[PDB]
C-alpha cells in the first residue's frame, strides 16, 4: 500500500509488514534456503585467518577485481583529442559497457562507436566492418579524427588494424589524409591503463614518426605533459593551472576536461576542447616530455625517448608534498622559469594544514587500492601525514612497481606495518580488513560492499570507506575533485581528517554512554 | 506532427548517411498506423547493427549474464574470459534480492576467470576446472554455478560443456555452461534465447521424476520479471492477495530451487515476453503448462491483467480479484488526482530494450500523458506487432535507433520528457529536456503494480516539473 | 590501565570495566542522581508538542543562542585592513574570547588588543587606558592603523571614544596623522553582524567624511565591494575571481583572506594583505558600492548613499543561481563589462549538476540557521534545488527581513511547508526537529548537540547535521569552502546531495535486512 | 643560555616598549635561581595588565563561570548579561562529566539572559526572576541554579542577591548569586576567589546540621581537578584502588550533592592550589578538615603523592598504596621505555594559567625533557615560590607574558616544543615549532595519573617528532 502524501520507494516500502510476511513465505515455501544458523556460521568463517589463507592460495578464480580492460583506457585517451571519435574495432557490446561505465562516473555523455563485428567476421575478418564503419562514423558524427582500438574478438581473430585502415583509405572509404591513429588493445593483457598507454603511443606515432627530419628538441620552448588514465577533472585543471602560474609553455597531450564537463545550456556538444592535431605534430619540438603517471606510460616513454629524443625525467606522480615539490623543481629546471610566489605560498598553506591536522591523522591505519601511480602517490602522502598505509592493494600492479613502493615504505617509520599486494582483488582485501583491521579504507565504490561486510560482524569491526579513485558511482560530482599537486593534497588531507572526525562523532554520540567525549571543538 | 511531416523528418535525418547505411536505416524507421496488424509490412527488426553509427545495443553476454542468469541469487555466475565484461556489468542492473551476499547469495559480486595471454593461447578449460574447485572451497553455500562465456571462449575452441559435465558429476553440483559469447547474434536478444535454452537443458528437468512437491490449483510462476527496484515483489503481493501461490520468480530475487519447482505450476504468467517466451513455450510443450502475457504498468493495465489472470481460475479467485481491485482503488485514484493535473497533455519519447517501450504506455496515459515516439534496441517483429495497436496514429517508431537519429528526432519533436537509458540521459538533459531512466528507474521504483504506480507518478512529476528546467538559458542571452 | 602499544584516550579508556564500576560507585554514593526512569520520562517530555508550546512561550530565558556580540564582528571587520590592529576599548576578558572563538574556526592566529580597563575606571572613565593603550600597541606591534571598538563595560560607563582618541593625539600618545577609526559596539544591541556594520561605517567615515570636496562619482572606474561578516575564505576569493575574470575594476573593502591564511614557512606574520588606506580614501570615486550582505550593512548603506552619493543597488547576497545571475548582470550594467564566456560556462556547469542531482534533492526537508543574509541565500538556493526549507531560524533576524524571506517562500511551491523564526534559539529549534522532523539540519557546530538529542529518541528520529555556517569547530578546514556564486552553489549542492546519499547508504547497509537497496550506482 | 644571556635577552626585548610599559614589564620577567624561596625578591605577579600589549589573560567571569561553577553538572548556570560571554565560553573547556544533557545535566549548554538595551536602562532583576521560572518549567530536574554575573550587572546596580534569596525561598531551590563581573580583579584569578566564596556562602553549609551521611575514616575529596579530558577520573581510580573513598570532585564531573557532602570528609586533596586554596582554608577553619597539595602529573609525582596521601591514614592504606604502585610500575615503565628515547634532551617552553606551568615539569622530566622557560597568566607569588625550586637554574620565568615577549623569547631560545593555549598554538606552528595545547590537551588526554601519563607521552612524541616539521622550508629557498 501507499499513502499518497508520503510515497515509499523500495526502501522503506518492503519493510512494511505485508511485504515482510510475503518475503518470509517466499523463502520458506520455495527457496530451500540454508538455515540462518548455517549462514551465520559461514559468514563468521569468512572473517577468519584460516579463510584468509585459503583465499590467498587462489590461482584460477578472481572475485571482485580492482581493474578493467584495455579498450576502456584507449577510449578515455582518445576522448582527450580535439573533435576525436573513439572507435573500437570489434564487438559492440563492449562499447555499450565502456560508455555506461564512464557515464556513471562523470554523469556526462560519453561518445564512442563500434564497427559491430559479428560471428560472420570469424571467417573473413573485420575488414569490411572497418571500411563501412570508418565511412559511416565520419559522415554521421563529423569527427576530425577517429582513434581506433580493439575488442578481444578482433584480437583473437587477428585482424591487422594497420592493413585494414590502409585498405579503407586505398578504396576511398575515408580520405587518405584523414587521421586514423590506431592501437591494438587486447583485454587479456594488462588492464585499462595499458590500453591508455597503447592508444597514446599510437596517436603519438601517427603524427610524428614520418616527420622527424625537421624536428629540433627545444625549438618550441614548451614542455609536453602526458597525464595517463585520469578520471578527476581537477587533475587536468591543476596541472594546467600550475604551469600557467609559472609562465611555463606547455602542451597537455590528451586533455578531456572540456568534453567531460560541458554546460547544460540547451545544446548537446559531442566534442569540446582537447589536444589539437597541431599540438601533436609539434610535440617533438618541445624541450622535453613529462609523464604524470609513469608506471602505466612505459610504451609511450620508449617512443618519446627513442624517436623524439626527449630525456624524459625520472619523476613520480605529483602527489603529496615532496613529489609536487620535485615536479615543480624539475619543470623549473627544464623551462628556465622560477617557481613563483603564488605556488610557494600554496605549498606553505598545505604545510599549515598538515600542522593543524596532524594530531588526528597520526598513526591512523588505512587499507587502500587503485591504479599503480595513484596508489603509490597516496601511500607517499599518507606517510607524509604520519599515517600507516597497512594494506596496499594494486590488482594491476607489477613486481618492479611493488619493489618501488616497498622502497618508499622503507624510507619511513610509518611504513613498518605495511604490505604491498599485486594481483590480488577486493575479495582478498576483504579478508585483510577483517584479520588486520585498519581504521578506514580509501578506495572506489566497490569498497562499499566490504564496509557492509565488516559492519555485519559488528559495529566495532566496521571499516568505513573513504571514496577516492575510480569508479565512484554512489556519490555525485566527486569526479570534479583534485588529487594532484598541493591543491590535491589539501583536498585529500581535508577528506581524511574529517572522515576521522565524523567517525569519532558517531562513536561518541551516545547519550550518557560515550558523549563525555562528544566535544564541540576538535 | 502529421504523418507527412514525420515521413519528411525521417528522410531529412537519413540524408547524412552514406548510401548503404541510408538504405538500411530507412527500413528501421516508421510512422505508426494502428490499423496495421503485420509489422513486417512497416518495419524491419532483429538485424545486425550498421558499423560506426553508435548503436545503443549491447551483446549476448549482457542478455544472458546481465539479464537472465545474473539475478539468480543463490548460484555463482562466472564471467568466463577476460576481465572487462564482468567488471562493467557488476551491480549495474538493479535486480533486487534478499540474501546474505558473499555467503548464501552472490548477485552483486563479480566472479571471473580473468583470462591472460596464456589462457587465450592454450585454452581456459584447465583454469575453469581449478576455478570451480576454488569457488567450492570459498563459497560452500552456493547452490550451483553458471559459466557465462565471453567472446574469446568459442573463438579459441574451449569446451566448457565438457568441464561443466565432468566437474558437475565430480561435485554432485549443477554447473551450467552458457555459450553467450558477445559475437553471437546481434544484440542482447540472442543472449536471452541462449540463456533460456541453458535453463531448459541443465536446470529445469532436475525434478521431473520427483513427486514430493505439494501442488495446489492456484500455483503460478512470474516469468520474465527481474525485480528492478523491487518490481517483482510489488507484483507478487497482488497475485497472492488475489489467492494465488507464486511458486517462482524468473529471475528477479530468484532461487535455483524455485526454478526447479516451476514445472509443478498450473499457469505461467509472462511479463517480459521478449526474454522468456522461449522457456514458456518449452514448458507448454513438455509439461502442458499454459502461459499468458500480462502487464502490471499503471492501474488500467494492472486491473485488466488481474481480471484476465483470475478468469483462468475459479469463482473464488475472481471474487478475491475484485476485492484486490476494490482495496487499491482509492490508493491509485489518489495518485491520479495529485499527479495527473501536473502531467496532463505532456508528450514523451521512449527508447528502451525489448518490452518496456510498449508496456509502459498505459501508465503514461493513466497520467494524461502522450507517448509520441517509441522504439526498441533489440525487439523482434512480434514485439512491433504488439506495439502498433498501443501507440497513436502517426507517432514515430524506431528500431535500433542510432545516436544521431535519436538526437535529431528529439530536436524536431520537442518532447516534454524522454525515457531511455544511461548512455542517453545526459545528452538530453543538456538539451533542456527532462529525462527519466527507464531501465534502472533512475535508482527509484518499483514501478510495477499499484504501489509502483505511485512511485512512477511521483518520479515523472519530480523530473518533468523540476525547477531546474527553467534555468538553462542565462538571462543575458 | 594502559597497554603501551595501543594507548586509549578518554574514549575508549573510560569504557574499561574498572572505570565503569568506579563511575557507577561515584553516582550511587554521592551524586543523588534522579532515577534513570525519571530521566527517560523527562527526556521524552522534552520531545513533545506540549513541551514545544511552553518552550516557545519563553520571554526571559535564552538557551543555546545562535548569535554572538557586536565587538566580535568589529574585530573581524578590522582584520580586513592592511597592517591593522583590532583594538577593543574596555575589558580584556572579551578579547581573549574573541581571539579564541576565531582561532578555533580558522585554525589561525587572531591578533587583537584590549586596553585592559578595570573596576577603577568606573570612577574616572577609560581615558588613560586609551592613551597608554594606543601608545603601547603602536610601539609594540607596529600596526599602520588601529581600529577601535568597545566592550560592554565601556559602553555602560559611557566612555566617549571620539574624545578619548582626540585627546590621545593632542597629548602626544600617538601621532596626529596616525589612523584611529572607531566605532561604538554595544553587545546589548543587535549581534556580531551589527558590530561589523558599525566598525565598517566608522572606518569609511574616518577616511572620507572630511575630504569629499574633491570626489567625483565614477572617476576611478571601479566598483566598491563590501563583504560584511564573512568566515569562509572561499567567499572573499570567489568574488575577486569573478570580478577579475570579467575585467571589472573593483576594491574589496575589508579583505582578511590573506591574514586568515598565512603559510607555515617558518615565520609568523601578524599582518598580511588587506584593504589599503589608499583604497578607502579613494572609495568615493567609485562608480558605485555593492553590499554583499545588505541585511547587516544598513548603517554602512546610509553612509555610502548619503555621503558618497552612490546609488547602492538593491541586490540580494550572491547565493544560488538566480541571485548570482542578478549580481553579475548588475555588475555588468554598472561597469559596462560584458559577462565573460568563462562565467557563462561556469553557470551552465552548475545547472548541469542541478539536472544530474535533482532526483535525490527533490522534496528533501531541512532545518537551518545562521545570519540573515546567509540564511536567506540558503533558503533561495534550496528552493532552486526543489528542496523544502521547513524550519528557518535566524536568532538575530528582524521583522523586515522575515517579511522578505516569507515573500521568497511565497514565490515557490517548495516554500509551502516552511516557517521563518526570528528571536528564537537552538533550544527552540531542537523542539521543531522533534515535532516536525526534517531530513537534515544545515547549521554550525552547535547543531551537533541537537543531532545527539534526536538519536537518543531513536535512530529513526535522528536528524543529521550538515555543517555550513559559523562557527565550525569540530571539523578541519571547512573555513576554506565557498558558499557564494556559482562555485559556492556547486559546493553546497555537492555537500547536500552526498549527505543524502551517505545517510541512505547507512540506512541500507544492513545485511539481508535493508541492503536490497544498497546500490552500487546512485 | 647563561644567566647573563637570558638577562640581556630580557633587556633587548623590553627596548621596544614605551617607558611606563618597559618599567612595568621588567618586574614580571626573571631568571630563575632555585636557591630563592621568597619569589617577592625576584618577580611581581597578580597586577593589572598593561593596556595594548596583548595579554593572554581572561577575566573573573572566565574564572568563575568557565572554571569553577560551569563544570558542576546537575545545576544550571546562567550567563547573566549580554550574549557574548556565554557564547564564547560554551563548551570551550573540556570539563568532562557523565549525564543526560538537557535533562539532568547541563554543562555544555549556554543559558543566558541575553541583555538588550531595555535591560541595561531599567535593570535585569525582573528578567532574572522570570528567567528562573522559565528554567524551572523547562528543566525540572535541575538541582540548583547559579547566576554568573557579566560586566553590566554591577555597573547598572542590579541586585541579584535579593532575586536569588526571594526566588530561592519561593521555589525551595538553591540559587547562587555570583558577582564575577569581568571588571573585577585583573584576570581569571579573582573569579576563582569570588566563586569559592559563593560556594561557601550559598551551598557548602546546607548539611551542617544533617548527621545522616555514613562517614568512614578513608573519606576524601578531590579539590581543584576540573576533569579535563577525564583527568579527575584517572586520579580517582588510583585513590580508590589505594582504599580511599572519594566523596567529592571539585568540580570536574561534580554534583551539587557531592559539594554539600564535602564537609563530612576526613581530608581534602588539593590539586589546583591557585583556584581552590580559598575554600580548602575555609573548610579547615570551620570543619577542622586538613588539606594537602598533591601532583598527579607523571609517575614520579604520582608515586610521591600516593605515598604522601597514604601516610595520613593507617597501615592498611599504606599497604594498598604500595600494591597500587607495584601494579602500575610495569605500565609506566613501558611508556618510559618506548617514549623517553624519542624525547631525551628535548627542550620545552610552557605558558599556562595558574598551576600547570609548574605542575607538569616532573612529567616532562620523566621523559628526559627539560623545561627551559615557564610562566603563568594569573599566578600569585605563592605559586612562584613553588615554581622556582621546580625549575632549573638560569631558566626563564614570565608573568602575564605579552604576545610580543613570548614570540621574541621563543625566537632566541628555540625550544623543541611549546606547551600553551589556543591563542598561542598557531603562531608557533607557523614558526616551525611543535606545539601542544596544555589547557585543552589538544582534544586528547587524560594526562593525570598513570593512565594519563601514557597519553601525555604519546602526545608529546606524536607532535615533537611529527614528519610535518621537516617540511616548512621549500627546497628551492
Ligand atoms: S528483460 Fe530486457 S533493456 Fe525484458 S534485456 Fe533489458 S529488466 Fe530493458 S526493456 Mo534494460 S526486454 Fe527487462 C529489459 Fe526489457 S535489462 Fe531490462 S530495462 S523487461
Ligand atoms: S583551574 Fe585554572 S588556565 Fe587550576 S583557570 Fe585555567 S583546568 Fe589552566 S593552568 Mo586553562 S589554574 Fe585549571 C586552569 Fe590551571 S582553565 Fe585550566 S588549563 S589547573
Ligand atoms: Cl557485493
Ligand atoms: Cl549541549
Ligand atoms: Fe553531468
Ligand atoms: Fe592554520
Amino acid at each position: 500500500s501507499q499513502q499518497v502524501d508520503k510515497i515509499k520507494a523500495s526502501y522503506p516500502l518492503f519493510l512494511d509488514q505485508d511485504y515482510k510476511d510475503m518475503l518470509a513465505k517466499k523463502r520458506d515455501g520455495f527457496e530451500e534456503k540454508y538455515p540462518q544458523d548455517k549462514i551465520d556460521e559461514v559468514f563468521q568463517w569468512t572473517t577468519t585467518k584460516e579463510y584468509q589463507e585459503l583465499n590467498f592460495q587462489r590461482e584460477a578464480l578472481t572475485v571482485n577485481p580492482a581493474k578493467a580492460c584495455q579498450p576502456l583506457g584507449a577510449v578515455l585517451c582518445a576522448l582527450g583529442f580535439e573533435k576525436t571519435m573513439p572507435y573500437v574495432h570489434g564487438s559492440q557490446g563492449c562499447v555499450a559497457y565502456f560508455r555506461s561505465y564512464f557515464n556513471r562516473h562523470f554523469r556526462e555523455p560519453v561518445s564512442c562507436v563500434s564497427d559491430s563485428m559479428t560471428e560472420d567476421a570469424a571467417v573473413f575478418g573485420g575488414q569490411q566492418n572497418m571500411k563501412d564503419g570508418l565511412q559511416n562514423c565520419k559522415a554521421t558524427y563529423k569527427p576530425d579524427m577517429i582513434a581506433v582500438s580493439t575488442t578481444c574478438m578482433a584480437e583473437v581473430i587477428g585482424d591487422d588494424l594497420n592493413a585494414f585502415i590502409n585498405n579503407s583509405k586505398k578504396e576511398g572509404f575515408i580520405p587518405d589524409e584523414f587521421p586514423v591513429p590506431f592501437a591494438h588493445t587486447p583485454s587479456f593483457v594488462g588492464s585499462h591503463v595499458t590500453g591508455w598507454d597503447n592508444m597514446f603511443e599510437g596517436i603519438a606515432r601517427y603524427f610524428t614518426l614520418k616527420s622527424m627530419d625537421d624536428k629540433v628538441v627545444g625549438s618550441n620552448k614548451k614542455i609536453n605533459i602526458v597525464p595517463g588514465f585520469e578520471t578527476y577533472l581537477g587533475n587536468f585543471r591543476v596541472i594546467k593551472r600550475m604551469l600557467s602560474e609559472m609562465g611555463v609553455g606547455y602542451s597537455l597531450l590528451s586533455d578531456p576536461e572540456e568534453v567531460l564537463d560541458t554546460p547544460a545550456d540547451g545544446q548537446f556538444r559531442m566534442y569540446a576542447g582537447g589536444t589539437t592535431q597541431e599540438e601533436m605534430k609539434d610535440a617533438p619540438n618541445a624541450l622535453n616530455t613529462v609523464l604524470l603517471q609513469p608506471w602505466h606510460l612505459e610504451k609511450t616513454k620508449k617512443f618519446v625517448e627513442g624517436t623524439w629524443k626527449h630525456e624524459v625525467p625520472k619523476l613520480n606522480i605529483p602527489m603529496g608534498l615532496d613529489w609536487t615539490d620535485e615536479f615543480l623543481m624539475k619543470v623549473s629546471e627544464i623551462s628556465g622559469q622560477p617557481i613563483p610566489a603564488s605556488l610557494t605560498k600554496e605549498r606553505g598553506r598545505l604545510v599549515d594544514m598538515m600542522t593543524d591536522s596532524h594530531t588526528w591523522l597520526h598513526g591512523k591505519r588505512f587499507a587502500l587500492w587503485g591504479d599503480p601511480d595513484f596508489v603509490m602517490g597516496l601511500v607517499k602522502f599518507l606517510l607524509e601525514l604520519g599515517c600507516e598505509p597497512v594494506h596496499i592493494l594494486c590488482h594491476n600492479g607489477n613486481k618492479r612497481w611493488k619493489k618501488a613502493v616497498d622502497a618508499i615504505l622503507a624510507a619511513s617509520p610509518y611504513g613498518k606495518n605495511a604490505t604491498v599486494y599485486i594481483g590480488k582483488d577486493l575479495w582478498h582485501l576483504r579478508s585483510l580488513v577483517f584479520t588486520d583491521k585498519p581504521d578506514f579504507m580509501i578506495g572506489n565504490s566497490y569498497g562499499k560492499f566490504i564496509q557492509r561486510d565488516t559492519l555485519h560482524k559488528g559495529k566495532e569491526f566496521e571499516v568505513p570507506l573513504i571514496r577516492i579513485g575510480f569508479p565512484i558511482f554512489d556519490r555525485h560530482h566527486l569526479h570534479r575533485s583534485t588529487t594532484l599537486g598541493y591543491e590535491g593534497a589539501m583536498q585529500i588531507l581535508t577528506t581524511l581528517v574529517n572522515s576521522i572526525l565524523e567517525r569519532l562523532d558517531e562513536e561518541t554520540r551516545g547519550m550518557q554512554a560515550t558523549d563525555y567525549n562528544h566535544d564541540l571543538v576538535r | 506532427m502529421s504523418r507527412e511531416e514525420v515521413e519528411s523528418l525521417i528522410q531529412e535525418v537519413l540524408e547524412v548517411y552514406p548510401e548503404k547505411a541510408r538504405k538500411d536505416r530507412n527500413k528501421h524507421l516508421a510512422v505508426n498506423d494502428p490499423a496495421v496488424t503485420q509489422s513486417k509490412k512497416c518495419i524491419i527488426s532483429n538485424k545486425k547493427s550498421q558499423p560506426g553509427l553508435m548503436t545503443i545495443r549491447g551483446c549476448a553476454y549482457a542478455g544472458s549474464k546481465g539479464v537472465v542468469w545474473g539475478p539468480i541469487k543463490d548460484m555463482i555466475h562466472i564471467s568466463h574470459g577476460p576481465v572487462g565484461c564482468g567488471q562493467y556489468s557488476r551491480a549495474g542492473r538493479r535486480n533486487y534480492y534478499i540474501g546474505t551476499t558473499g555467503v548464501n547469495a552472490f548477485v552483486t559480486m563479480n566472479f571471473t576467470s580473468d583470462f591472460q595471454e596464456k589462457d587465450i593461447v592454450f585454452g581456459g578449460d584447465k583454469k575453469l576446472a581449478k576455478l570451480i574447485d576454488e569457488v567450492e572451497t570459498l563459497f560452500p553455500l552456493n547452490k550451483g554455478i553458471s559459466v557465462q562465456s565471453e567472446c574469446p571462449i568459442g573463438l579459441i575452441g574451449d569446451d566448457i560443456e565438457s568441464v561443466s559435465k565432468v566437474k558437475g558429476a565430480e561435485l554432485s553440483k549443477t554447473i551450467v555452461p552458457v555459450r553467450c559469447e558477445g559475437f553471437r547474434g546481434v544484440s542482447q536478444s540472442l543472449g536471452h534465447h541462449i540463456a533460456n535454452d541453458a535453463v531448459r537443458d541443465w536446470v529445469l528437468g532436475k525434478r521431473d521424476e520427483d513427486t514430493t512437491f505439494a501442488s495446489t490449483p492456484y500455483d503460478v510462476a512470474i516469468i520474465g520479471d527481474y525485480n528492478i527496484g523491487g518490481d517483482a515483489w510489488s507484483s507478487r503481493i497482488l497475485l497472492e492477495e488475489m489467492g494465488l501461490r507464486c511458486v517462482a520468480q524468473w529471475s528477479g530475487d530468484g532461487s535455483i530451487s524455485e526454478i526447479e519447482l516451476t514445472p509443478k505450476v498450473k499457469l505461467n504468467l509472462v511479463h517480459c515476453y521478449r526474454s522468456m517466451n522461449y522457456i514458456s513455450r518449452h514448458m507448454e510443450e513438455k509439461y502442458g503448462i499454459p502461459w499468458m502475457e500480462y502487464n502490471f504498468f499503471g492501474p488500467t493495465k494492472t486491473i485488466e491483467s488481474l481480471r484476465a489472470i483470475a478468469a483462468k481460475f475459479d469463482e473464488s479467485i475472481q471474487k478475491k480479484c475484485e476485492e484486490v481491485i476494490a482495496k487499491y482503488k482509492p490508493e491509485w485514484e489518489a495518485v491520479v488526482a495529485k499527479y495527473r493535473p501536473r502531467l496532463e497533455g505532456k508528450r514523451v519519447m521512449l527508447y528502451i530494450g525489448g518490452l518496456r517501450p510498449r508496456h509502459v504506455i498505459g501508465a503514461y496515459e493513466d497520467l494524461g500523458m502522450e507517448v509520441v515516439g517509441t522504439g526498441y534496441e533489440f525487439a523482434h517483429n512480434d514485439d512491433y506487432d504488439r506495439t502498433m495497436k498501443e501507440m497513436g496514429d502517426s507517432t514515430l517508431l524506431y528500431d535500433d535507433v542510432t545516436g544521431y537519429e535519436f538526437e535529431e528526432f528529439v530536436k524536431r519533436i520537442k518532447p516534454d520528457l524522454i525515457g531511455s537509458g544511461i548512455k542517453e540521459k545526459f545528452i538530453f538533459q543538456k538539451m533542456g529536456i527532462p529525462f527519466r531512466q527507464m531501465h534502472s528507474w533512475d535508482y527509484s521504483g518499483p514501478y510495477h503494480g499499484f504501489d509502483g504506480f505511485a512511485i512512477f507518478a511521483r518520479d515523472m512529476d519530480m523530473t518533468l516539473n523540476n525547477p531546474c528546467w527553467k534555468k538553462l538559458q542565462a538571462p543575458w542571452e
